[PDB]
RNA sequence: AAAAUGAAGACAUUUUAACGAGUAAGGAAACGAAAUGGCGUAAGGACAACAAAAGUAGUAAAGAUUUAAAGUAAUUUAGAU
RNA sequence: AUAAACAUACUUUGAAUCGGCCAAGUCUGGUAAGCAGGACUGGCGAUGCGGGAUGAACCGAACGUCGAGAUAAAGUGCCAAA
RNA sequence: GGAAAACUUAAAAGAACUUUGGAAAAAGAGUGAAAAGAGCUUGAAAGAGUAAUAUGUGAACGGAUAAUUUAUAAGAAAAAU
């Protein structure tokens, strides 16, 4: 119907060059291409929305989410991090996240 | 009330070449060998047992129910927990017949504890 | 020796088998494998073209060594064989069972051979003279047989 | 949400190496690339360093059987396909995925001929390269190396070339007379008030 | 007397022990868990000690964007805040964009600069006596089963009430209707376009 | 380690503070504020329904296969066959 | 001057060990050696972790189980976080 | 010089008649509390066979983190004055 959320690109987690720590999750949002503008979306809210093709027999809904916050900025190109109620899949990486216009503080 | 139990490892220590080799079992056994990949606690294979990862001493040995398991044989064993059923569960053990156990299963119930083998050695 | 495994219902089914048959157990395994699952017309049809060459049998798992032939064309196996011997061990069950189906009062041609099942059984020793006054073992590879032929319906 | 669109480089005028690097880390953020001429790349250094580059890169070879060996493609698309290549991850789901999203065409095919074609700025020849320093395009290193479609491709460009110039001759006359129609609406009494309100905004 | 963790309970004529009270003395107890005290009902004026702080930028009679829930991407207009709650109690003029009075936390808005004002708005009703009245409970559990109709006979007994309470919609609505384009502007969603960054976005 | 409490609760008490890598090697048992803490195999002497029929067992023991639970771990417990 | 009461002084009984190896704003024999032998200290042996692509010794820093942050050596075109 | 090899059941009641097969045997039938069926109490691991499930480019296995599927699994009370 609209358009309410800026598409966010899963790069892949806070690591280090043989690390790798899956609790925080980095993205690249749509249009942030400094740190100076970070600090709108400290905060806001961001879902992963994937599709499982459930059977005929099962209940379980066909899309499904996982929800997270924007809490930092992430080195001086507007890369951000997002800690979720559960780990982003890796198997996500490359793929596009929603980064909401709420909780507004406008 | 239920206290939150907080396990700080939910897996298994298991036994070094263990998945390699039949006939060295799963039970855990410290390496203590002068060049082990383990003992040495490289990367990747450094999981050994150690004192942190005991649990919490307040929810230490405590059942999922929030009750602590406690064996009884007969009807009478039962009247050494009656003054502390909501901290202590029955337990009937595994070679308490059926006619026995119906009678413990009955009083459990005129005494209001817990059991958890309520469903065992049920008839047909 | 039971069997591996118990038929649906009793009531139309019929059973043989063959226990420390003098037969290889590779080359019975193999042969065995292929008659799985096909109509009791059709495999005594296939185990009598193996017998006079006609038609192969896929050795899959034991091929080392087994030549290659031009009938292995479409079974995802190069290597083939027509073990005569064998065939002919499971040709005298079939037969046997299909007696018992019909003493039961089953359609001979409504059954399938749905269950068959080869196992290995105990060898016996012969000695082979080796050079420097050694002896070897020159053992016998046996097996047992078990057959089973159910009614075909659909579902 | 998710990219079905492409996105078209034109290989014009553009670094090799900077070209790679750009799409390189692209590729692993989910997006989808194709290249078109990527023959036109230019590298450092003249015809004659180039040669005894290539000529030591030829020699890699297993000497037991250089049919097991390094494969040393001549073909200016593939040229850029090992050098994207070089830069993602080697034996793992995500570089293969990455790099199937990839695509160099010695010109404009038919589907990528009338697509809205993007530019890398770092990569620009412009900016990162002393004018006088002497450059090499993908396309005639390609030729002395053995590639034998330099000059099939050489015609297609050509007859690309002459069918946009018709294109874009109906088009500019056909623009220039919306411009010039929309002048009159503009200046209309009629739509004054729509008129002020796009003044207002410096739209107008 | 009993001692406190003594509870007794009827046996089936099962054998019982010689201390163990026979039925005939013993009366049950019906099961306890219920130890929370409810919330308090205070004047219909006086606000609860739980209220929320409103952004200086939400004043009455503001139109606001609705991000999340819903109603997402609709604009509604801001009548006054539920003392009660917290919660907006906005009306998206049903006449205009079939958002109907409800309540929304002012989290999931955004207060635009455009202003509709409007006193004399005829708010007497329209508080939490009212949003109670017409909310859409569950059947509860020992209430019979009721399955499908029960939710369907709620909503056509609430609707006159929620239908007579959108008087309030008679005065917005003629002052939206007499600023140019602004019946289109709350009539229409809210988009993000190509080109609008949240960052750069100031409304 | 130091304070407080202490015939029996219990989780080998309560509080505060400091500390915890490790081959060869050492730290036997007991020791109420316990001079390291525990698991397992087998046999011997006791204890095991406190009101004169007193641990379990043909209403299915030991053993075997697995499913789950407790324990950092050694291991223990229970269900099904 | 500074530090020191879980400081200080120990007594008894006993284990393992005395094949060592490396570094160097060091030395001796040797053309020289990843050679042979020494003075002082630090390490490896007995030692994992972050960096040097990889490495017994180099640089940072020594390890109960975890969460959040500021860091060290060193780095920020892609592989690879910047 | 110098071994190996214990155990059906309470009781042989150790199938006994029919069909297929040259025969051994198999399928019915019958005994027995139960085939425990004589290679006979139970019947592990290594090695196989059948069925169900799942995976795949020059090893395989292990660990941390999530996703999918399956399994386990938490309730009958009830507000203000």
């Amino acid at each position: 119907k609209c358009r309410l959320h800026v598409n966010a690109v899963f790069m892949g987690f806070q690591r280090a060059q043989r690390n790798q720590y899956p609790n925080v999750a980095l993205l690249q949002i749509s249009g942030v291409n400094t740190k100076e503008d970070t600090p709108f979306y400290i905060g806001k809210r961001v879902a992963y929305v994937y599709k499982v093709n459930v059977k005929k027999g099962s209940n379980k809904p066909a899309i499904r989410a996982i929800f997270g916050k924007i809490v930092a900025p992430h080195g001086n190109h507007g890369v951000v991090k997002a800690r979720f109620l559960h780990n982003l899949p890796p198997k996500a990486m490359g793929q596009n996240l929603k980064v909401f216009l709420y909780p507004s503080n406008i | 009330i239920k206290p939150k139990i907080v396990k700080k490892y939910t897996g298994h220590f298991k036994r070094f070449d263990s998945n390699r080799f039949l006939r060295v079992k799963a039970s855990w056994r410290v390496p203590r060998g002068i060049d082990n990949r383990l003992r040495r606690k490289f990367k990747g294979t450094n999981l050994l047992p150690k004192i942190g990862y005991g649990s919490a001493k307040a929810t230490r040995n405590m059942l999922p129910c929030g009750l602590y398991k406690f064996p009884v044989r007969n009807t009478t064993d039962l009247e050494m927990i009656m003054m502390q059923n909501r901290k202590y569960a029955a337990e009937i053990s595994h070679a308490v017949s059926a006619k026995k156990r119906q009678e413990i299963i009955q009083r459990a119930k005129i005494l209001n504890i817990r059991v958890l083998n309520a469903d065992a050695r049920i008839k047909k | 020796v039971k069997y591996c495994a118990k038929p649906v219902n009793v009531a139309k089914a019929a059973q043989a088998r063959g226990d420390n048959l003098k037969v290889h157990f590779k080359n019975t395994y193999e042969t065995a494998d292929a008659i799985r699952g096909m109509k009791v017309a059709r495999a005594q049809e296939f185990l009598k073209n193996v017998i006079i060459k006609k038609e192969i049998v896929p050795f899959r798992k034991h091929n080392g060594g087994v030549g290659r032939k031009a009938q292995c064309k479409g079974l995802n196996c190069a290597f083939g064989r027509w073990p005569v011997k064998s065939a002919q061990f499971i040709l005298k069950l079939l037969k046997n069972a299909v007696d018992n189906a019909k003493a039961k009062g089953l359609n001979t041609a409504l059954l399938t051979v749905s269950h068959i099942a080869v196992q290995e059984a105990r060898s016996s020793r012969r000695r082979l003279y080796r050079a420097h006054g050694s002896i070897n073992s020159f053992s016998s590879s046996p097996c047992h047989i078990e057959l089973i032929l159910t009614e075909k319906e659909k579902k | 949400s998710t990219n079905n669109k492409v996105t078209v480089i034109d290989c014009h005028g553009h670094v090799l190496g900077r070209v790679a690097s750009v799409v390189a880390k692209h590729l692993l953020l989910g997006q989808k690339f194709v290249l078109v001429r990527c023959e036109d790349l230019q590298v450092c250094g003249t015809l004659k360093m180039r040669l005894v580059q290539w000529e030591l890169y030829q020699r890699k070879r297993v000497n037991t059987n250089p049919t097991r060996g390094a494969f040393h493609h001549r073909s200016p698309a593939d040229m850029v396909r090992k050098a994207v290549r070089g830069m993602l991850p080697k034996n793992n789901y995500r570089g293969k995925l990455a790099l199937k999203n990839l695509k160099c065409f010695e010109g404009c095919p038919a589907p990528y001929d009338k697509m809205k074609k993007s530019s890398i700025p770092e990569a620009a020849a412009i900016y990162s390269f002393n004018p006088t320093r002497k450059r090499t395009l993908l396309g005639e290193l390609g030729t002395a190396v053995g590639w034998k479609y330099a000059d099939v491709v050489a015609k297609n460009e050509a007859e690309r070339k002459e069918r946009a110039a018709k294109w874009y001759a109906a088009k500019q006359l056909k623009q220039k007379a919306v411009a010039e129609a929309k002048e009159k609406i503009l200046a209309d009494e009629k739509y004054k008030a729509k008129v002020a309100i796009l003044k207002k905004f410096g739209y107008a | 007397s009993a001692p406190q963790w003594f509870v007794p309970v009827k046996a089936g004529d099962a054998k019982v022990p010689a201390y163990y009270p026979t039925d005939d003395m013993i009366q049950e107890q019906k099961k306890k868990l219920r130890t929370r005290k409810g919330a308090k009902i205070t004047a219909l004026d006086k606000p609860a000690w739980n209220l929320e702080k409103l952004r200086k930028s939400i004043v009455p009679g503001a139109i606001l964007i609705i991000v999340a829930g819903k109603y997402a991407g609709k604009k509604v207009v801001f009548l006054k805040q539920c003392i009660k709650s917290g919660a907006l109690i906005v009306t998206g003029p049903f006449k205009i964009n079939g958002v109907p009075l409800m309540r929304i936390n002012q989290r999931y808005v955004i207060a635009t600069s455009q202003k509709v004002d409007v006193s004399k708005v005829d708010t007497t009703g329209v508080d939490v006596k009212f949003f109670k009245k017409i909310a859409i409970k569950k059947a509860a559990f020992g209430k019979t089963v009721e399955e499908d109709f029960a939710k369907k006979q709620y909503e056509a007994k609430k609707a006159l009430i929620v239908e007579k309470q959108k008087q309030v919609d008679e005065s917005i609505v003629a002052e939206i209707k007499k600023v140019p384009y602004l019946k289109e502007y709350m009539a229409s969603y809210f988009t993000l376009k190509n080109g609008d960054h949240p960052h750069l976005l100031k409304f």
